[PDB]
RNA sequence: AUGUCCUGUAGAGCACUCACAAGGCUAAGGGCACGUAAUGUGUUCUAAACCUUAUGAAACUCCGAAGGGGCACGCGUUUA
RNA sequence: GGGCGGUCGCCUCCCAAAAUGUAACGGAGGCGCCCAAAGGUCACCUCAAGACGGUUGGAAAUCGUCUGUAGAGCGCAAAG
RNA sequence: CCCCCGUGCCCAUAGCACUGUGGAACCACCCCACCCCAUGCCGAACUGGGUCGUGAAACACAGCAGCGCCAAUGAUACUCGGACCGCAGGGUCCCGGAAAAGUCGGUCAGCGCGGGGG
């Protein structure tokens, strides 16, 4: 599914001891390597989820 | 000279149709959907106006429906390709219908010229 | 705007009476005369008898609604007595819904 | 000039000479027949032109008038057609023809016989009748004249259908 | 693949209808209506629309679940003289 | 009161005084007032005509929001949510001490100013007439000031008929086509 | 046999779709014209198109069925 | 028919033969997305479009208005 | 039997226009405005309190065709089916289901349903 900084995102959050990589992409649109975020992760509550790598 | 492209298409089939209007002299209705070869219809009016007159206008019915899709001849087995015949096709409409006199239906007499069915003229 | 604008709920309301038939209806008038209530059971209803003034008569807007709220929560609450009702609603919310709905289960229903 | 006749079937509707007829008087349906001889004096001269008799097998005596015209599609055996007869209180179909006739004054620049070849009017009189009165096709064709449909020797009163504006005879030679 | 002109070379494409539950029959909860394939509750399938109609039914048991917003679902209360029990 | 009276008790009695009507409210009330105005975005592509915004309230503060006209151009210009606009509702009594800045102020002016409004009227007491690029009113510097207005007033006030579309709409105030 | 619901062809018909003929009118329209501050003055013709006159159709609209299915009431031939 | 070309998955139907209901070197529009939001809640607002004359305003962009089988639009064919 | 805030049935045999009228109980305007509510701006139809005034188009009632709107078994158009003219259409009869416009009429209904009265 093409590569080649262009067309297309790659991004794909990050939470603490809340395993899930939420697995969903955009676009660059808004900055790049910071990605602030919130919401649910496995269950309980919502977790840390802060963006990375 | 009917459409100008808007696609290609229509299909067949016979019978009558709906076009029959109460004339006001002496109409002319054509009986069925005979033949006209549209480049036959393209000699329906300058064979009714050899030398009618100098300037006369009345009426018709009727307008160029057609395409048809003949293709060549080197191997008919395959598709289509497209149009290149044209027709009109029609019912018992009116065509003609004179408003002079002591001409009577001279222009509707070899009307009956370009028809190799039955056309006749009637009058209302 | 009214008999142009009051149209939004009307059928949305009834859609819980309607869809679970276990909460009542709510009549709702402005007129800023008399105060009333009148309500019935049930979508599929629309008959019931009420009262009139012959209590405390002084016109007013604010508190007048929230009187019948429980000045008369069971007077024509027969039937019942109370068994789960719901508001109407028909307008905004300028105080006539509070101070009635907030005096509703002041002597009566379980909303 | 007389009746009798019954058939609710298009039987002896559809045998040599004939027709199929149809009527709906006050308390007066049914579809009769009669022959077709002189079946054929509607548009011809008594086109509304005044009202006669008939003399039905039995009772009463309805005068009517013609019911427009329409004699037949393509051939001239005219398939049935229609017959209207006044009594009844609300239809329609009105018969006020406007015709084509003269020398035609076209030879003053380019142009021949008034044409016209429609078959419908702007027309609505009231009850059920339509007279016999109107021209409308001359009026010196030129130009600042003209002749058309929206108001003319009219029937009897004014006019009603849509959109009083039509086409009809016109001029342009 | 690749295509070109003055010639043409491509597919064509359908899907199955459908429809399921053959009016007065029974009722439970069976389907009909693949208009769209999301669907929707229905309860008790009256026949709605635009415009009066509403298919003469009346037939008691569950749900329903029809069509899209194109014709009408039911959801009415009414077996179809049936109302006290069963 | 003020001008609000000299309009309950002085333009309001005279159309009885005229030919009067079944009510003692009958009369023409201020039905709508509303400005009108703004050019499009012509100073800068939206972004430096705020200083031609907040210039709408230049004789009060109401802060407008320029509305927008309708999506679809996409020649001229317009987006899903352009200003091309104005209106703003700002009526009341005061409004009526404010025909002392309207029905005053400006005739004092404008050009060869002599008259106000040729006939034209009907149908409404809306009628569309107004403005070209003159404040007339010096409560600021006005150097500092460099805009371009342009457009009219629109104003209705519930008259209908002609005589009364423009009918009070005579003896109201006193600058006029006389 | 009968109860009950629909599909909407065939066609009518037209008013959202494509185009159709004639008249009134339409030129916010365009140019032939001694003009000439929009040109106020004036003119001529489709043309968009409103009404009227009253056009077509597989892919048109508030119309409308044969037929068919669903089950039900009941038995005539037979395991349907 | 060899086959260069052209064809190889999904989706709109026309023609499909008013339930399902096929084909085709018969025909037309594309794609393997979007979006932290055109998602859920509550609320108010009818869209293109003409006319009234007034702005940088030789149409058109500004606004008030009646009309408006509402002819908008609702994320990109198509039907609903 | 009275006028009358109102919930359905409904969905143009209640779309608009003409006459006039009731206001005190029905209903409109209004009044006062800072505060609950805080309206793209203001508080004007969304606001808190109400005894002037009036009901004027908007609120009501019957008469009320200028066109709509319901408008028929009856002839046509359409059709499960039977032999045929006959060229596919198209067409005769037998022969059931059985559009629409046109024929009248009517249209500003009507019944339960919570009331302020002689």
């Amino acid at each position: 599914a093409k590569d080649g900084p262009r067309i297309i995102v790659k991004m794909e959050s990050s939470a603490g001891t809340g395993f899930y990589y939420t697995t969903t992409k955009n676009r660059r649109n808004t900055q790049a390597k910071l990605e602030l975020k919130k919401y649910d992760p496995v269950a309980k509550k919502h977790v840390v989820f802060r963006e990375k790598k | 000279t009917k459409f100008r492209k808007q696609f290609r298409g229509r299909m067949t089939g016979d019978a009558k149709g709906g076009d029959y209007v109460a004339f006001g002299d002496y109409g002319l209705i054509a009986m069925e959907p005979a033949w006209i070869k549209s480049n036959q219809i393209e000699a329906c009016r300058i064979v009714m106006s050899r030398h009618f007159r100098r300037g006369g206008k009345i009426y018709i019915r009727i307008f160029p429906d057609k395409p048809v899709t003949k293709k060549p001849a080197e191997t008919r087995m395959g598709k289509g390709k497209g149009a290149v015949e044209y027709w009109v096709s029609v019912v018992k409409p009116g065509r003609v219908m004179f408003e002079v006199a002591g001409v009577t239906e001279e222009q509707a007499k070899e009307a009956f010229r370009l028809a190799g069915h039955k056309l006749p003229i009637q009058t209302k | 705007a009214t008999t142009i604008r009051r149209k939004l709920r009307t059928r949305r309301k009834v859609r819980t009476t309607t869809a679970a038939s276990g909460r009542l209806r709510l009549s709702v008038y402005r007129s800023s005369k008399h105060i009333y209530a009148q309500i019935i059971d049930d979508s599929r209803g629309q008959t019931l008898a009420a009262a009139s003034s012959a209590a405390l008569k002084s016109g007013n807007k604010t508190d007048t609604a929230a009187a019948v709220g429980k000045a008369l929560a069971a007077a024509a609450a027969e039937k019942g007595i109370k068994q789960v009702v719901f508001d109407r609603g028909s307008y905004k919310y300028h105080g006539r819904v509070k101070a009635l709905a907030d005096a509703a289960r002041e002597g009566g229903l379980d909303f | 000039m007389e009746l009798t006749a019954k058939p609710r079937t298009p039987k002896q509707k559809l045998d040599e000479s004939m027709i199929a007829a149809v009527a709906y008087n006050k308390e007066n349906n049914v579809s009769f027949a009669l022959d077709r001889k002189a079946f054929d004096r509607a548009f011809r001269q008594q086109s509304t032109t005044g009202l006669f008799d008939i003399t039905v097998e039995g009772g009463e005596t309805f005068p009517a008038l013609v019911k427009a015209v329409q004699m037949d599609k393509r051939k001239r055996a005219p398939i049935h057609v229609d017959f209207y007869m006044v009594t009844y209180g609300e239809p329609v179909e009105v018969s006020v023809p406007v015709h084509t006739t003269g020398r035609s004054q076209g030879e003053v620049q380019g142009g021949l016989v008034d044409i016209v070849v429609h078959n419908l009017q702007i027309v609505a009189p009231g009850p059920r009748r339509i007279p016999q009165e109107l021209v409308v096709d001359v009026t010196k064709m030129n130009i600042g004249d003209h002749i058309t449909a929206g108001d003319i020797k009219l029937p009897e009163g004014c006019t009603l259908a849509a959109d009083p504006e039509l086409t009809v005879v016109s001029v342009l030679p | 693949a690749h295509k070109k002109g003055v010639g043409s070379s491509k597919n064509g494409r359908d899907s199955n209808p459908k429809y399921l539950g053959v009016k007065k029959f029974g009722g439970e909860v069976v389907k009909a209506g693949n208009i769209l394939v999301r669907q929707r509750g229905t309860k008790f399938k009256a026949g709605q629309g635009v415009g009066m109609g509403r298919d003469h039914t009346l037939f008691a048991l569950s749900d329903g679940k029809v069509v899209f917003i194109n014709k009408g679902k039911g959801a009415r209360f009414i077996s179809i003289e049936a109302a006290q029990t069963e | 009161q003020q001008l609000k009276t000299k309009y309950n008790d002085q333009v309001r009695p005279a159309l009885m005084q005229q030919f009067g009507y079944s009510s003692v409210m009958a009369v023409p009330r201020i039905e709508k007032i509303v400005v009108n105005e703004g050019l499009g975005s012509s100073k800068e592509d939206s972004k430096a005509i705020d200083k031609a915004a907040k210039e709408l309230a230049l004789i009060t503060l109401q802060k407008p929001i320029i509305t927008k006209a309708k999506k679809s151009i996409s020649n001229f210009k317009l987006r899903q949510g352009m200003p091309v606009g104005i209106k703003v509702t700002l009526r009341g009594e005061r409004m009526y001490v404010f025909l002392e800045k309207l029905i005053n102020i400006g005739l004092p002016r404008i050009r060869d100013f002599r008259g106000i409004n040729p006939n034209a009227f009907d149908g409404r007491g809306n009628y569309n007439l107004g403005i070209k690029e003159q404040l007339i009113f010096p409560e600021i510097t006005y150097d500092m000031v460099d805009k371009t207005r342009g457009m009219d007033i629109t104003i209705v006030t519930t008259a209908k008929t002609d005589e009364e579309a423009r009918a009070l709409l005579q003896s109201m105030g006193l600058p006029f086509r006389k």
